[PDB]
RNA sequence: AAAAUGGAGA
RNA sequence: GGGGACGGGUGAAACAGGAUGAUCCCGCCGAGACCGCCGGCCGCGCAGGCGCCUGCCAAGACCGCCUCUGUCAAUCAAGGGCGAAGGCCGGGGGCUAGAAGGCGAUCAGACACCACCGUAUUCCCGGCCGUAAACGGUGCCGCCCCGCGGCCGGCGCGCGCGUCCCGCCGGCCGCCCAGGGAAACCGGGAGGCUCCGGGCUCUGGGGGGAGUAUGGCCGCAAGGCUGAAACUUGAAGGCAUU
């Protein structure tokens, strides 16, 4: 419940070590991610430096307490960009859907739709959002298989790219984490795509940062506790 | 005249005197008469620029890299040759460089080089053909042509010398620490012969 | 695969004849 | 026409001498050496080889630092786009 | 003496296909001659499911369910008994036997 | 598809003046609707046409590329570096905006 | 570490390819009711007390 | 207040390695393997191997202060195997009998998006 | 894991 | 960067890895191939063949039509155009497998099978080769059929409008009724045929010798393509029953 090395001697390689608390952005209400260990600075290594740039995996359920139905599938990778008060302050790095749910999505009788889209964040983090959706049988279709017609599939690939463009074309990472966590955007995609044709599991498989700008100091402050100014 | 490799004259605004200073650069392929090579610490990676190797990103094709900072040009100058920054490591301000031959060496980040392969590539593929092309080729270089083999010369001249039947007489591999006159055979061979190609 | 190890044997026999026919002439 | 049926026509200028490997290899390289490629700015196929490495196009009146035997050597042609990739990524 | 009308393949309106290698044999097999049984299995063994479920630190957790395809070669299938050679009457029976709708790699 | 189709559409119905000098003359009097210039444009034409176009408000956009290719697009073997469009025959949807 | 007393709730089947082994379904006579199939040699009957086990080794019912 | 770290456990046809590490995984709490406990090459990845390897090191992770662990079972994956190894689940069983507590379990098998040539020849392995 | 013959001719 | 002695490999073993710290665990990166599950009695295409995302260019087949053309048709020597892999010829490239070649370990030999390296190759471009169990072991264009169901392409049919039914279907097919077949089996034919005669190219004539010899042609070569005999000797073979 407290830094393990501070009180406990530990093993001979670990006899000299440290334990620093990691704090998530405000969007994850359970800010604590726990504690990550580093070497106590002996001058060979700055204690702060190893903490400044390391990415720690937190599943949505650990990141915020909530329903398991919407937590296990969404994994958030958080990479710190700054160390203050002897604590790691994490920043958005990426999200991934677990191999479990992606495996469940795959089924015979439908052809998957996979579209890779590029988002220019107003902040400067070029973000690549990958979207997967699937086909499901018509309620009263005479045939078991629901493979869509080619005309619809050409429309489907175009449809998913739009809406992703409207929702994410002009939004910063502070807006983006909330739109991925709320699943509001994933749903918005379903409404537009649903009218075109029946489609299932319209979810973003993963969103990863191709390039993030230097000096994300303002963003780090915005993400950590500036929710008061923005919604 | 001597170097098959193209030489490119580029003039820069002299910092002090009004007149422009003219400097000869080994030509990187893709350089065009009238190209403006922007060169400096903040110069981009467009082909032809001179910039600090550390700022150049990983995997780039570079020519005319400098062995130590400001050596005014050192490695990778030959026709068709290139060097690649394997990683701009910041651990000791030292960028990794893969030399044209393929060894892995390191240079201080403050070393500078030109992006783009040295021009004139494929020079040795064409057979020289007629020996005369060789007399003309070496007419711009050293008087090293034509070469006389060791077993041909009379014994007072070459260590390989000549026996009754033009036999080398002993093993070509001669030690690294041999007297200047002795080192006439293959120097310090680690493995003679043709093996599994040359790749292991 | 006897057919393969007969056919290619025949080809080795055919090649032997070519050297024998030309070198001798 | 087709005065010498064998494909070794540019290199028929040698005759029986110089082996069969060298003459064939030379045919491909020599034809590439005198070929008219298209200069980038002129966009017209008027380029020849002034001397090994430097090639110029009569119309464009510009000298391109190309390869010894072709305006665009195959490895450089790739490096071109690889510099473009790193650059576009940088900003 | 044609053995099967399908010829071990479902190739119709076709001439050539892609090759997937046996997990056991490593033998390349065209997609047509490969068994392709799809198997759903829980990542933990069923025996220790109880103690790991007992260690449910996160609320409402469920076992990791793995979706994978098994594609043994023809020779790999018979020796590992994925399928068994059958008689002329049994040759046309298009169903896997021993029911087993149970969800695990081992049929238990 | 549309940009190339427009090029063929202008050749049959619209008035197209091929060649750099002719373009300058058309732009100066204000008899200009669009200018499509290939990538292999000498930089001077690119800067001088930019100034000339800005004053006459004439919208200009780059061609996909190759002055030779712009030539193939207007049906002419001869290279066309910049093609002024006057009285476009059937719409100017290609012009950006 | 002590051989854990066990209750042979039932006998399963004779295996090992010579029939010599008779793996049986078991439950802990001492413990929080741990129950697992264990490998047994020699004669076994239900309600037997097997006080000869380390508990960790686990057998299986597929045969 | 609590603490947890990832186990990053690996299964093998030759030998399993259990390497409990922390958050990122850059910093390794403890390293153990089944060869270090047994003395036969065939039983180095055996079912008894994992059970013996854990618990022997579980005390060091408890002393290091990581009571809770996150098991990320990994089979050889990539070109071959795909499914879990023989001694994979055995390791979780012995540590779960120990006080270690598991929040979430994930599969980290390095599945390939269109793989490189499968090792061995076109006839596979004619053992 | 290895694991090779079986003279002719009723 | 962490950490701490084993790691590889198997059927067991060993060959080579590793306290200059391997395996392992994460980040960061560099090329080069590959496009996973979805992925099919699915579809496409003259076949060989066809699976990354974005676009772009020329099509193809299809169905529907009160759209002209008016026999422009079928099969086709000669003549062309393609054609998997492997091979070759020069470059480029080289991630993995890996003809050779090396090892270890097997067995009286292990030349091999199996482990571990590893060159050519594989990938791309520009040419040559022109062959495969290139097989549906079944040339093409027609006609007539016996019913029961799928899958894909349109296009109609009424129906409380649901990928609802029902046809027109063009293709993908499964089982199969007579009929046929030495049989096996085919029956969207291999049937309508000893009651043996729509059209048109190809091919065969016991098993060897022999795809050999000899010419010609082709290829850079490897090889291709064309193609006998002297002599042998009684079966070779086909599908089925125990």
């Amino acid at each position: 419940g407290k830094k393990k090395i501070t009180q406990r001697k530990n093993p001979d390689p670990y006899l000299k070590k440290e334990w620093y608390p990691v704090i998530a952005p405000a969007h994850f209400k359970s800010r604590h991610i726990g504690q990550t260990p580093v070497t106590k600075t002996a001058g060979l290594r700055v204690a702060t430096d190893v903490i400044n740039h390391r990415v720690y995996e937190v599943n949505l359920g650990d990141l915020n307490p909530g329903a398991e139905d919407l937590n296990g599938n969404t994994k958030f990778y958080l990479q710190t960009q700054l160390v203050s008060d002897g604590k790691c302050l994490t920043n958005f790095h990426g999200m991934d859907i677990t191999r479990h749910k992606y495996g469940s999505l795959f089924r015979k009788g439908c052809d998957c739709i996979d579209v890779f889209m590029d988002i220019p964040t107003t902040d400067g983090y070029l973000l690549r959002v990958f979207v997967i959706a699937f086909t499901d049988r018509f309620r009263f279709q005479r045939r078991k298989n629901c493979h869509v017609k080619g005309r619809v599939i050409r429309m489907m690939r175009a449809g998913i790219y739009e809406t992703l463009h409207n929702e994410l074309g002009k939004v910063s990472i502070p807006v983006l984490v909330t739109k991925l966590s709320n699943f509001e955007v994933n749903a918005k995609l379903t409404e537009a795509l649903q009218k075109i044709t029946m489609c299932r599991d319209v979810m973003i498989r993963r969103v990863k940062v191709v390039k993030r700008p230097r000096n994300t100091m303002e963003l780090l402050s915005t993400m950590h506790d500036s929710n008061q100014v923005r919604n | 005249r001597g170097r098959g490799a193209p030489l490119a004259r580029v003039q820069f605004p002299n910092m002090r005197g009004e007149g422009r200073v003219n400097e000869l650069f080994i030509a990187p392929e893709g350089m065009y008469t009238g190209q403006e090579v922007f060169s400096g610490n903040k110069a981009t990676l467009h082909i032809g620029n001179i910039l600090p190797v550390g700022n150049i990103p990983e995997g780039t094709y570079v020519c005319n890299v400098e062995e130590k900072p400001m050596d005014r040009g050192c490695l990778a100058r030959a026709s068709g040759t290139y060097c690649l920054v394997v990683a701009h490591n910041m651990e000791t301000n030292k960028t990794r460089i893969r030399l044209p031959s393929g060894q892995k060496k390191l240079i201080s980040s403050k070393a500078r080089a030109m992006i783009g392969l040295v021009a004139g590539g494929g020079r040795t593929d064409k057979p020289l053909l007629k020996a005369g092309n060789a007399y003309h080729k070496y007419k711009a270089k050293r008087n090293c042509w034509p070469v006389v083999r060791g077993v041909a010369m009379n014994p007072v001249d070459h260590p390989h010398g000549g026996g009754n039947h033009q036999h080398i007489g002993v093993s070509s591999c001669v030690p690294r620490n041999a007297v200047p006159g002795q080192k006439v055979g293959l120097i310090a061979a680690r493995r003679t012969g043709c093996s599994g190609g040359k790749r292991r | 695969m006897r057919a393969k190890w007969a056919k290619k044997r025949m080809r080795k026999l055919k090649r032997k004849r070519r050297h024998m026919k030309a070198r001798s002439k | 026409m087709a005065k010498r049926t064998k494909k070794v026509g540019l290199t028929g200028k040698y005759g029986t001498r110089y082996g069969r490997a060298a003459r064939k290899q030379l045919l491909k390289i020599e034809t590439s050496q005198k070929a008219k490629y298209t200069c980038p700015f002129c966009a017209k196929d008027k380029v020849r080889r002034t001397a090994c490495g430097i090639w110029t196009c009569r119309s464009c009146s510009k000298t391109m630092a190309g390869g010894a035997y072709s305006l665009h050597t195959e490895p450089a042609n790739a490096a071109r786009a690889t510099i473009r990739r790193l650059r576009l990524a940088r900003e | 003496p044609v053995k099967r009308r399908n010829n071990g393949r479902s190739k119709y309106n076709c001439g050539h296909t892609n090759i997937v290698r046996c997990q056991n044999c490593h033998r390349c097999v065209p997609k047509d001659k490969v068994i392709k049984r799809f198997t759903i299995r829980n990542i933990v063994d069923n025996t220790i499911a109880d103690d790991v479920l007992n260690a449910c630190v996160i609320q409402g957790f469920a076992i990791p369910k793995l979706y994978n395809k098994v594609q043994y070669c023809v020779s790999c299938s018979i020796h590992n008994h994925i399928v068994r050679v059958r008689s002329r009457e049994d040759r046309k029976i298009r169903t896997p036997p021993k029911r087993f709708p149970r969800n695990s790699s081992q049929k238990k | 598809d549309s940009i190339s189709l427009t090029l063929t559409l202008v050749v049959k119905s619209g008035k197209y003046t091929l060649g750099t000098d002719q373009a300058i003359r058309n732009i100066r009097d204000g008899k200009a609707q669009l200018v499509f210039m290939a990538n292999n444009c000498p930089p001077l034409v690119k800067s001088q046409v930019d100034y000339l176009c800005h004053l006459s408000k004439t919208p200009v956009r780059v061609f996909a590329g190759s002055s030779r290719e712009l030539g193939i697009a207007v049906g002419r073997q001869f290279n066309v570096s910049i093609m002024t469009i006057l009285e476009a025959g059937d719409a100017d949807l290609t012009s950006i905006l | 570490p002590e051989p854990i007393n066990a209750r042979v709730i039932e006998v399963l089947g004779r295996t090992s390819s010579r029939g010599g082994i008779t793996q049986v379904k078991v439950e802990f006579m001492t413990g929080e009711k741990r129950q697992i199939i264990r490998n047994v040699i020699g004669p076994v009957r239900k309600d037997d007390i097997l006080v000869l086990m380390e508990s960790e080794r686990e057998a299986r019912r597929l045969r | 207040s609590e603490a947890f770290a990832v186990c990053h456990i690996y299964a093998g046809k030759n030998d399993t390695f259990i390497h409990v590490t922390d958050l990122s995984g850059r910093e390794t709490i403890g390293r153990v393997s089944g060869g270090m406990k047994v003395k036969r090459h065939c039983d180095e990845p055996s079912a008894y191997a994992a059970m013996q390897a854990t618990q022997d090191l579980i005390e060091i992770i408890t002393d290091r202060g990581i009571t809770a662990v996150h098991i990320k079972i990994r089979a050889d994956g990539g070109t071959g195997k795909r499914v879990y190894g023989g001694g994979s689940a055995a390791g979780i069983r012995a540590l779960v009998r120990g006080g270690i507590k598991i929040g979430r379990i994930e599969d980290s098998t390095p599945i390939p998006t269109d793989r490189t040539r499968h090792k061995g020849g076109r006839r596979g392995r004619r053992l």
